[PDB]
DNA sequence: GGAGAATCCCGGTGCCGAGGCCGCTCAATTGGTCGTAGACAGCTCTAGCACCGCTTAAACGCACGTACGCGCTGTCCCCCGCGTTTTAACCGCCAAGGGGATTACTCCCTAGTCTCCAGGCACGTGTCAGATATATACATCCTG
DNA sequence: CAGGATGTATATATCTGACACGTGCCTGGAGACTAGGGAGTAATCCCCTTGGCGGTTAAAACGCGGGGGACAGCGCGTACGTGCGTTTAAGCGGTGCTAGAGCTGTCTACGACCAATTGAGCGGCCTCGGCACCGGGATTCTCC
């Protein structure tokens, strides 16, 4: 088992993806809100994903379940079948 | 030797396989039952779609002067359409990017 | 030699919104992805792929979020983004 | 849920089930009496209990064990009351569901029944129903 | 011999009655005799020729 | 051995006849696929509902024109629209 | 009153339903989804008042 | 023949497990359908019936009122945070707004 | 002369088995339906998209069982498929 | 040819009492404009696909299934009206 | 005299406003907006008495919804008055433009 | 305006992913036939449209004055830019294997039809919960 | 803080019409049945996933400096809420007309279905060139 891996998604990572959305100056607040809403998000995802997967009676979680996720979400995704 | 196999496309011009998307059709539960038209419609929108998607993504990309098109080049593509922009508002595009503009207030 | 506060970042805001890499680390984002997993199935198993799907929608919607709190934020006559910016796009769009 | 089992035994035996009587722990022989001025008055009849390791949370498994002419009793002496199918509750004793079959024997439901023949015996002629019922207990719960 | 139930394994011999069996059944199990049928009262398993091992198959409850 | 099927080869027809000397990477025949299966699918079940809606069992171009109506905005979806025209007369006079 | 009003054991963790009944924690989280959820004692329904305990 | 028991009956609930049967072999869902998928589904739009209407009746004795209005109905809705985020895109008829002031507003 | 179905003796009996002593108006019933009808039209499209994705052709508990838990969120769902799921092991016995 | 003024049959006072139930404190004048635009869009793409759909089945009239099977569509179902 | 000072009114107005469910638009004018709307997409066209209350019902929903979403912004902007800065804020991030 | 640091572009190179060739089989086509969904005529009448008239509450317009929006200013702290140090991602490599995709098959579940009936639908009905009216108490604000 | 002006909730009265109730009937649910194919199960093969390892180094964390921007504050103008007096179409209600929705009854083009035929796309299997990369010259922006 492990934890604490939320930590992995460092400041300048956050940073990163900030400036690609077009952020100038960035508060030193923003980084465990990004954190939490990202981890929400992943956990919202992922549980709809091991559903379907668990329904067809697998253990392998695949491209094809995380697409239907995403889709019923009402953000498609292409790239990936 | 009945006769020379014409496909629908062909009788209407088109690209697209009328044949698979009567097939994809009547095996998707839609309906009872599938008109002979309705098919021969579908594949010229959907061959209409594609056509001008590539035409933009080409253009786009012939402005970034390159030859091949690639993720970057549709999603360049399809954020400048208005029309493409609404009809794809929801799309999530792989290897896609963002299209570049910075806010006026943010400039010097 | 320094720079002015501001230059390097919108000189990184130029080469970051042409590039299309992945802004965050594989491995990172994979163990925390398995990490959250782990709390509905034990010994999951992930494909490549999906992992790699679900890093691109995680960074297209966090991009969106920052482009929603942006606006926000100059809205509120400022430069720096603040968690409230954030909390008001999120409730805004319906998230919360 | 053995004690709670014990507990009503031990109420059982402090209150006996006026003319009805039942007993032995899963496993329970019930006899009862007819009910006054019934066409079954005057016989007796056995019914079976057991008990699923659910009680009181599940009804027991009861069913009549003596021939009888009632719509709502079977050939094998089934039971169709609500209390023992939907209407069960774990704040009744096994008295008032001897009452309730005993009332059941007095009044029999055309509606629901369980011999169709019976209840539409019961529905149309009154007497005949009577009749067959007294000739049936004498037969069989005497 | 032996019995199977489409279930208690295994009951009688090809002697005793269908009835028999299904008393035998409830007060083993509590599913009611006439719960629900025979699927392969007054013929027996040896009327039906029941042999060793054989699969049977076991109502208007309300 | 599951002989998967796409559109790849109609897509590259359409993209040599548009410009024919234009290439196309792998990874983005795989998005234009996704994305003609999801055009399709949102066609035939607006159609399917428009079906089912007004009492029919009979899915006719009639439908799809509505549905291409009701998905595709304005001056995209006049083209789209007078091109199926086009191409079922076109089918029918043939 | 010490004990359960089903199980007639011991109370061990005591838990009140909101029509002032008392039971004790494997009666109550047994007949939580046992039977009805509905209250034994006088017929109340429980099923939102242990949503909102729940959590 | 026999004495006819309704299916509903049989899985002791209140929904038309026939009706729903027949809505799910009428609406062009699937090929076949399987016997106890019209049971589960009657069993649940039952509960949630039975949730929803739990909440209006609690809402509309709170209100000292004994019967139920679509006012009473978006209050139960939009109280329950289950109920809300399942019904999140959903607009009452004759509904109202749930009472609410942003504190800011307030005199001080 | 159409006879036209509804889900409002349903919604009654079950709001009589709820509050024994409570009304609802004619407007509410409406209401009642719609939602009836949406939650119906909701699930059985989830059950059709996931017995069209795993390949099969038949709809059983298993897939209104996920899509009840993909739609239904948190506690609401676990107590949805417990009746569902009890409901089903009534009918079967 | 109805007249354009209909966009004007919205009043002030209804806009500050929509505020009102809205929550609004207080409103600036040039809100009175913006409000009536964005009510126009609205309405102009709910009755975009609600005339088709009318066209679609065949008929003169717009009944209310038409409207809610529009709203429906825009992710804006609608409870009581069938 | 007797003078409310400002605001009270206002308190007031939204505590009614939030515990009604009354249209707050009159029929007339909304009907003839509707038509007037409806004229271009086609000509002579009819509606039912239910169907435009349902797209009044829908209209002042969304109003309603959107004057909830600016206030709040206005709200974070420091500020109590609306002002169509913030509507327009609001729509940008609801995506509707 | 010059220094410097970054950015763009041109040239040579090599690769590897895009483009092209070859079965062959399965998915496409062609031809018949038949039950039928849908197209059309026809009749009915229900609901939509248009109108007039009287009531009036709602909309409109004006004055003001006050509370709020906005501009200016000092500060000050925190966030950005930089450098040095630390570390874990990563590419490469190998190995074990649990688990995903197919085949056979068989058997049990479900479609289909027939016959029967009873629960729900359309329709009367009366009574009872809600509304309006009006006189109360009760709480709120506001200017002193 | 207090009392008056002003809403505002509440008790009781009586109306009223909406809904909970009762009834004829009818069609859709239930039952018994056979047949056929969808899927549950085993076994099998192999393949992608997990796990590990070691050298590189680009990326991340620490830290220091400074400057600029968020924030509290202040003053001022103005515009919008609040009230009151003056129009005005909304609303009701009522009447009348009629076009189009809804239905039934015929009839036929046509689409599902089956038999028979064949070739276009999938897969493989190649060949080469578009582009990534590396070094260097020229250009540009930013700062003092
Ligand atoms: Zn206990």
């Amino acid at each position: 088992v492990l934890r604490d891996n939320i930590q992995g998604i460092t400041k300048p990572a956050i940073r990163r993806l900030a400036r690609r959305g077009g952020v100038k100056r960035i508060s030193g607040l923003i980084y465990e809100e990004t954190r939490g809403v990202l981890k929400v998000f992943l956990e919202n995802v992922i549980r709809d994903a091991v559903t379907y997967t668990e329904h067809a009676k697998r253990k392998t979680v695949t491209a094809m379940d995380v697409v239907y996720a995403l889709k019923r979400q009402g953000r498609t995704l292409y790239g990936f079948g | 030797a009945r006769a020379k196999a014409k496909t629908r496309s062909s009788r209407a011009g088109l690209q697209f396989p009328v044949g698979r998307v009567h097939r994809l059709l009547r095996k998707g539960n839609y309906s009872e039952r599938v008109g002979a038209g309705a098919p021969v419609y579908l594949a010229a929108v959907l061959e209409y779609l594609t056509a001008e998607i590539l035409e933009l993504a080409g253009n786009a990309a012939r402005d970034n002067k390159k030859t091949r098109i690639i993720p970057r080049h549709l999603q360049l593509a399809i954020r400048n359409d208005e029309e493409l922009n609404k009809l794809l508002g929801r799309v999530t595009i792989a290897q896609g990017g963002v299209l570049p503009n910075i806010q006026a207030v943010l400039l010097p | 030699h320094r720079y002015r506060p501001g230059t390097v970042a919108l000189r990184e805001i130029r080469r970051y919104q042409k590039s299309t890499e992945l802004l965050i680390r594989k491995l990172p984002f994979q163990r925390l992805v398995r990490e959250i997993a782990q709390d509905f199935k034990t010994d999951l198993r992930f494909q490549s792929s999906a992992v790699m799907a679900l890093q691109e929608a995680s960074e297209a919607y966090l991009v969106g979020l920052f482009e929603d709190t942006n606006l926000s934020a100059i809205h509120a006559k400022r430069v720096t983004i603040m968690p409230k910016d954030i909390q008001l796009a999120r409730r805004i769009r319906g998230e919360r | 849920a053995l004690k709670r089992i014990n507990k009503e035994l031990s109420d059982l035996a402090r209150d006996p089930p006026a003319q009805s009587s039942a007993g032995p722990m899963f496993h329970w022989q019930a006899t009862i009496m007819g009910p006054n001025d019934s066409p079954y008055q005057g016989g007796v009849f056995f019914l079976t209990i057991h008990f699923p390791t659910d009680y009181p949370f599940k009804p027991p498994k009861v069913a009549f064990t003596t021939r009888i002419y009632h719509p709502n009793i079977n050939s094998n002496g089934s039971i169709c009351l609500d209390i023992l199918r939907s209407q069960w509750s774990p704040a009744l004793t096994i008295s008032k569901v001897l009452l309730s079959i005993s009332s059941l024997l007095s009044d029999p439901n055309p509606d629901d029944p369980l011999v169709p023949e019976i209840a539409r015996i019961y529905k149309t002629d009154r007497d005949k129903y009577n009749r067959i019922s007294r000739e049936w207990t004498q037969k069989y719960a005497m | 011999m032996q019995i199977f139930v489409k279930t208690i394994t295994l009951e009688v011999e090809p002697s005793d009655t269908i009835e028999n069996v299904k008393a035998k059944i409830q007060d083993k199990e509590g599913i009611p005799p006439d719960q629900q049928r025979l699927i392969f009262d007054g013929r027996t398993l040896s009327d039906y020729n029941i042999q060793k091992e054989s699969t049977l198959h076991l109502l208007r409850g309300c | 051995r599951s002989r998967k099927e796409s559109y790849s080869v109609y897509v590259y027809k359409v993209l040599k006849q548009v410009h024919p000397d234009t290439g196309i990477s792998s990874k983005a025949m795989g998005i234009m696929n996704s994305f003609v299966n999801d055009i399709f699918e949102r066609i035939a079940g607006e159609a399917s509902r428009l079906a089912h809606y007004n009492k029919r069992s009979t899915i006719t171009s009639r439908e799809i024109q509505t549905a291409v109506r009701l998905l595709l905005p304005g001056e995209l979806a006049k083209h789209a629209v007078s091109e199926g025209t086009k191409a079922v007369t076109k089918y029918t006079s043939a | 009153e010490c004990q359960c009003g089903i199980c007639m054991e011991i109370l061990v963790e005591p838990v009140t339903l909101p029509c002032n009944h008392t039971l004790c924690k494997p009666c109550f989280q047994s007949t939580v989804e046992k039977a009805s959820l509905c209250c034994p004692f006088c017929r109340r329904r429980v099923s939102s008042w242990t949503r909102y305990h729940t959590r």
